[PDB]
């Protein structure tokens, strides 16, 4: 199909757009706009509702998918200061499309690397949490952790060490590696911690009790009247899990991840929303997958995507050996991070 | 029931505007007897 | 000149909504023709402010610099009246005009 | 000359005109135009400065219409920078509804009314769907007279006829337009103009429609 | 917010700010030109259901009221009476179409009645009979318009059902948002009992939050919500709230729904449901039984010393063990 707009408008994007295999159509979401708004036209992707003409300043707009659709992305979108909307494009998803072992990688690597040239100066943590239910499989646990093993000599690859923390969690969580240690900034010492865990025991306690291992998290983070830290306002945090989005003990995970952006000053602030300081990705393991579950935890940033699902396990360890292989060119330039010592040439 | 149509089969009607067709065309056709003739190929919308 | 609309297709029956029909547009040579589709269940509410050719024929019949249909007082009264100026090596002129629109 | 699309917008809604640039001759050619846009009230809210050259004489534009606005009749003035005291103006009227789907034309027999004639006025009534087909229903014919802008009514001359086929018949007597204006004589109505209002409502009572023809 | 001006430079202006809001005032804009009261009863017994609609209505204002019309639609099942519109029409004052009458009981479900008045001093009553020539297990309830000709959006609409109370749909409304609840009352009816082949495994599906298992202490009817105070005796699975041993928490049912749970004071209860139906601000919290909502009675300890009573007690003892001890697998 092909787009096309009326007079006095202007068409960007794709305007000519195809469907793919994958259920998908081709190219960047095609959008009729004049250009009269402070914010540019959010526009309609293929398969939502758009509720809201407004494009001015401090206006909103919400998406809906189809009926037996299900919403990736961000429900609400807002204008911001600046020209940009918050939160990230919505896609409607489906109960079979899935994500080719592409584009997995190539989208995962260029939202990364953002959070890592600002770190440049030893300033940054990586968590890492890892699901142990009994729906998952104990053949489709330590291929899940030869995959993890790629992951770090990937970002050690940058000259940039950073701090790493390692939590497998079922019915409880078990913390291998806090981030709290002497240790846990030499990347070669936590690889060999990764070969030592062991599994037996998170098998013996078969659940999926996603808010408890969060709760742990908040507590490697968290400071007990430490009274503010020296990299309070500047520490970029990563938080990476694999999951199902089958969880049915210790109740709804979002309100530890609500209370995580309230202690990093996230939000609380009209000025300076510090969304750059914590991104979290969701990777979907199996068939078996709640996309909603999934969508509602991830970050939601602008052109970029933070969920993912694919099957069968082996072609995820497929995606982890291609980003090493995939060079992603690092640009110095127009970076301005803001220390606390604002002369001008800074 | 099992006759008729299933409901889910059914493709509703959406596209209801008020004004629509809002071109520009250019005569660039051979001009015979001093009149040039475009053929559009317009896709009417579901009012009715 | 002169620019006609009518059905490409030939007449057939009344098309379904959702069918795709041939325009025939029949017009001037190099003319940029711009297009407009209102539904009918717009003029039921306000049939003014549409643009037609008899109106655009009334602004320019209305800004003549002749008043009076026919003759004069006078020879110099023909020509201010039909909207001219005369002038000659013999003396005679037409009376000056420093009103850009028609008495009264 | 401006055109626009249509004559009515809601709220939420955008409005696309177009402004066709021509001379003396009626010919196109390229000059630089100021654009404005008046409320009800009478002040410009945004202005535009555009050039028609390089366009073949047709300047496409846009306005989006806010959700909270005012309504009333809205105008759209234009006018050459070289000559800034003769401006071309259009109206349209800016209001909440949503759209029939039927018309209903209120024609009188005859295109006046005389005085002596004993059997009154005859007004026909026709109301067809927007597609062709004719209407089943029920009307309401009210008529009245004017005089200058003060208008008076008639509530004597009110009818409820069917509507069968798309078509319907009424007649205001003139015993009852006589009495009226309380006028013995019928000599000073002359000037006086008269109009017609009919209200056509359906008989699934889903839709109807107010027509009104004046003068 | 508070914002500042600052204004320089040379000349004269004109600075106005105006706010738009939504006002909360009173809510009398329906009803503004009429009153209407519009009740459906039975019909007595004569020797296929028959029941008698009764409609009034009245102008507000210093004068009667011009021709208007009433816009009757019919209940879902339900047709009016063929003699009892012939004798309306050929009333005073009164008008029914002709293409109304001999529709006969093929399709009448809309109606139009057209009055020459209406007075303001005293109500214009009417009344017609309606039989049910379709009994259906789920009636739509009718509606009642009026208003005059030349003013279609000075109306109002009244409803008429002969269970809820005039044409009314079961909301829940706390604080202005609304909620629909013209769904069931519990999940299912159930008694296949199974024991935990067909309890674990819709407990431990992802969408159950919350296993407790609590008491009843007092019934609070009020007005549009019901509340049921539940005392709490143990957490058998600890969803996002932490609540403790003793602690209360209040639950909520609609009007039509009080008669399906049957809940009475110091019994014990077991129950479950969705994350959902959360419906509490602050430390205060009400529980929502919805349609995804299961609601089982727990008898007490003498109580499980009948022999009906035997197959059912032995079946929830095992269901708390299983939930505390070792979790939900998978
Ligand atoms: C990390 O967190 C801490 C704690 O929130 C934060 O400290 C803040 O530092 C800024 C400076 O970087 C302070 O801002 C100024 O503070 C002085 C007093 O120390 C005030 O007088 C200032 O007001 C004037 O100056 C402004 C321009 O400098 C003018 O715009 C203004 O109108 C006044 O003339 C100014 O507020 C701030 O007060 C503290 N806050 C606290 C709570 O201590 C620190 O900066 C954070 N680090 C980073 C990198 O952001
Ligand atoms: C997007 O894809 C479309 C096709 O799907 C591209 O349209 C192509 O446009 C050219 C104009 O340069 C067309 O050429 C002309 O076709 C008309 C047909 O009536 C003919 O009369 C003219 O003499 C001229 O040859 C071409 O036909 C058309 N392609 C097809 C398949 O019809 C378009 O350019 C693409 N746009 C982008 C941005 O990729
Ligand atoms: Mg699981």
């Amino acid at each position: 199909i092909s787009f096309h707009c009326y007079d006095g408008y202007t068409l960007r994007g794709s305007a000519n757009r195809t469907c793919q295999v994958n259920g998908r159509w081709s190219g960047q979401t095609a959008i009729c706009d004049n250009g009269a708004g402070y914010c540019s036209n959010p526009g309609i992707p293929i398969g939502t509702r758009k509720v809201g003409s407004q494009y001015r300043l401090e206006d909103s707009v919400t998406y809906h998918c189809s009926r037996g659709l299900t919403l990736r992305g961000s429900q609400r979108r807002t204008c911001q200061e600046g020209g940009s909307w918050s939160g990230t494009e919505p896609s409607c998803q489906d109960s079979f499309m899935y994500d080719t072992p592409q584009e997995v990688a190539e989208a995962f690597l260029s939202s990364l690397t953002e959070t890592i040239e600002g770190v440049d100066a030893g300033s940054m943590n990586i968590y890492l949490v890892l699901d142990g239910s009994g729906s998952i499989g104990a053949s489709n646990f330590t291929g899940a952790k030869k995959c993890l093993v790629n992951l770090i000599e990937k970002v050690a690859s940058y000259g940039v060490k950073p701090r790493y923390g390692l939590v497998t969690y079922a019915t409880y969580p078990k913390i291998w590696v806090k981030v709290s240690e002497a240790d846990s900034s030499n990347a070669d010492w936590v690889t060999k911690q990764l070969n030592e865990i062991n599994y037996e025991d998170h098998k013996l306690k078969s659940g999926t009790n996603t808010k408890k291992a969060l709760q742990a998290v908040y507590s490697m983070m968290s400071w007990p009247d430490d009274v503010p830290p020296e990299g309070w306002n500047r520490t970029r945090h990563v938080i990476i899990l694999m999951t199902d989005g089958l969880h049915n003990m210790g109740g709804d995970p979002i309100t530890v991840i609500d209370e995580i952006r309230d202690l990093l000053y996230i939000g609380k602030d009209r000025k300076n929303p510090r969304e750059d300081y914590l991104d979290v990705y969701v990777f979907g393991v199996g068939p078996l997958v709640n996309q909603v579950n999934i969508n509602a935890l991830a970050s939601k940033k602008d052109n970029e995507q933070h969920v993912f699902k694919v099957k069968d396990m082996e072609n995820l360890e497929d995606v982890f050996y291609q980003m090493i292989d995939e060079s992603q060119s690092l640009s110095l330039c127009g970076m301005v991070w803001e220390h606390r010592k604002g002369t001008d040439y800074h | 029931d099992e006759d008729i149509i299933a409901e889910e089969n059914i493709v509703s009607r959406s596209e209801f505007p008020e004004s629509w067709l809002w071109n520009v065309e250019d005569l660039k056709e051979p001009p015979k007897n001093g009149i040039s003739t475009k053929l559009m190929n317009i896709f009417l919308k579901d009012s009715i | 000149g002169s620019l006609v609309v009518k059905s490409g297709q030939s007449e057939d029956r009344q098309p379904v909504p959702g069918q795709q029909m041939t325009l025939k547009i029949e017009g001037d040579h190099g003319a940029r023709v711009v297009l407009v589709a209102v539904d009918k269940g717009v003029f039921v509410l306000n049939k003014k402010n549409k643009l037609t050719q008899s109106k655009i024929w009334d602004v320019v019949e209305k800004a003549d610099i002749g008043c009076t249909p026919g003759s004069g007082k006078d020879y110099a009264g023909v020509f201010s009246d039909a909207g001219l100026t005369f002038t000659s090596s013999s003396g005679q002129q037409t009376a000056q005009r420093a009103e850009l629109q028609c008495p009264q | 000359f401006i055109q626009t699309d249509k004559t009515i917008y809601t709220p939420g809604s955008t409005v696309l005109y177009r402004i066709f640039t021509v001379n003396h001759k009626l010919l196109p050619v390229g000059r630089t135009v100021m654009v404005n846009i008046e409320n009800p009230e009478g002040i410009p809210v945004k202005q535009d400065s555009l050039s028609s050259q390089n366009q073949l004489g047709v300047l496409p534009l846009s306005w989006d219409i806010p959700e909270l606005v005012n309504m009333g009749q809205w105008k759209i003035r234009a006018y050459y920078e070289n000559s800034p005291q003769q401006v071309f103006s259009t109206e349209f009227e800016v209001k909440e509804y949503v759209l029939p789907s039927f018309e209903v034309i209120v024609e009188p027999t005859e295109k006046f009314y005389y005085i002596y004639n004993e059997k009154g006025l005859e007004v026909t009534i026709t109301a067809r769907f927007l597609y062709g087909k004719k209407v089943e229903g029920t009307a309401f014919v009210i008529f009245g007279i004017q005089d200058g802008e003060q208008r008076i009514s008639l509530p004597e001359s009110l009818k409820r006829i069917p509507i069968e086929d798309g078509s319907g018949e009424v007649v205001l007597s003139r015993k009852v337009l006589l009495d009226g204006v309380q006028n013995p004589r019928a000599e000073d109505l002359v000037g006086k103009s008269l109009y017609v209002s009919a209200t056509v409502i359906l008989h699934s009572g889903s839709d109807m429609v107010q027509a009104e023809r004046s003068g | 917010e508070g914002f500042t001006v600052t204004a320089e430079g040379k000349g004269q202006g004109t600075l106005s700010v105006v706010t738009m809001y939504h006002a909360k005032a009173k809510d009398q804009l329906t009803c503004n030109k009429f009153d209407l009261k519009v009740t459906i009863k039975p019909a007595p017994e004569t020797e296929k259901n028959t029941m008698i609609l009764e409609i009034c209505t009245r102008y507000r204002g210093d004068q009667d009221a011009t021709m208007s019309i009433l816009d009757i639609s019919m209940m879902t099942g339900f047709a009016p009476d063929t003699d009892d519109l012939k004798q309306l029409a050929n009333g005073v004052d009164r008008y029914i179409s002709k293409y109304e009458l001999d529709k006969a009981f093929s399709d009448r479900n809309t109606l139009i009645i057209y009055l020459d008045k209406v007075s303001h001093s005293e109500d214009d009553c009417l009344a017609f009979k309606v039989h049910q020539y379709f009994n259906v297990e789920l009636i739509q309830p009718g509606a009642v318009k009026v208003y005059a000709y030349y003013n279609l959006e000075e109306s109002c609409t009244r409803f008429y059902h002969p269970e809820k109370e005039d044409g009314k749909l079961n909301k829940l409304c706390r604080d202005e948002l609304c909620r629909c609840a013209e769904e069931n009352c519990f999940i299912q009816k159930s008694d296949d009992k199974v024991t935990l082949e067909e309890r674990l495994d819709k407990a431990c599906e992802p969408g159950v939050d919350y296993v407790y298992k609590t008491r009843l202490v007092k019934v609070q009817l009020s007005n549009d919500f019901d509340e049921y105070i539940m005392a709490i005796e143990q957490t058998i699975k600890s969803g996002s709230d932490e609540v403790q041993v003793g602690q209360q928490r209040t639950f909520i049912s609609p009007i039509k729904c009080r008669e399906a749970l049957k809940l009475e004071e110091k019994k014990h209860y077991l129950m479950w449901g969705l994350s959902s139906d959360f419906w509490g601000e602050k430390p205060n919290l009400s529980y929502i039984i919805g349609k995804d909502t299961w609601v089982e009675h727990w008898p007490e300890e003498d109580e499980c010393q009948d022999e009906e009573n035997q197959k059912q007690c032995q079946d929830l003892g095992a269901f708390t063990e299983s939930m505390v001890v070792f979790g939900c697998p998978n």
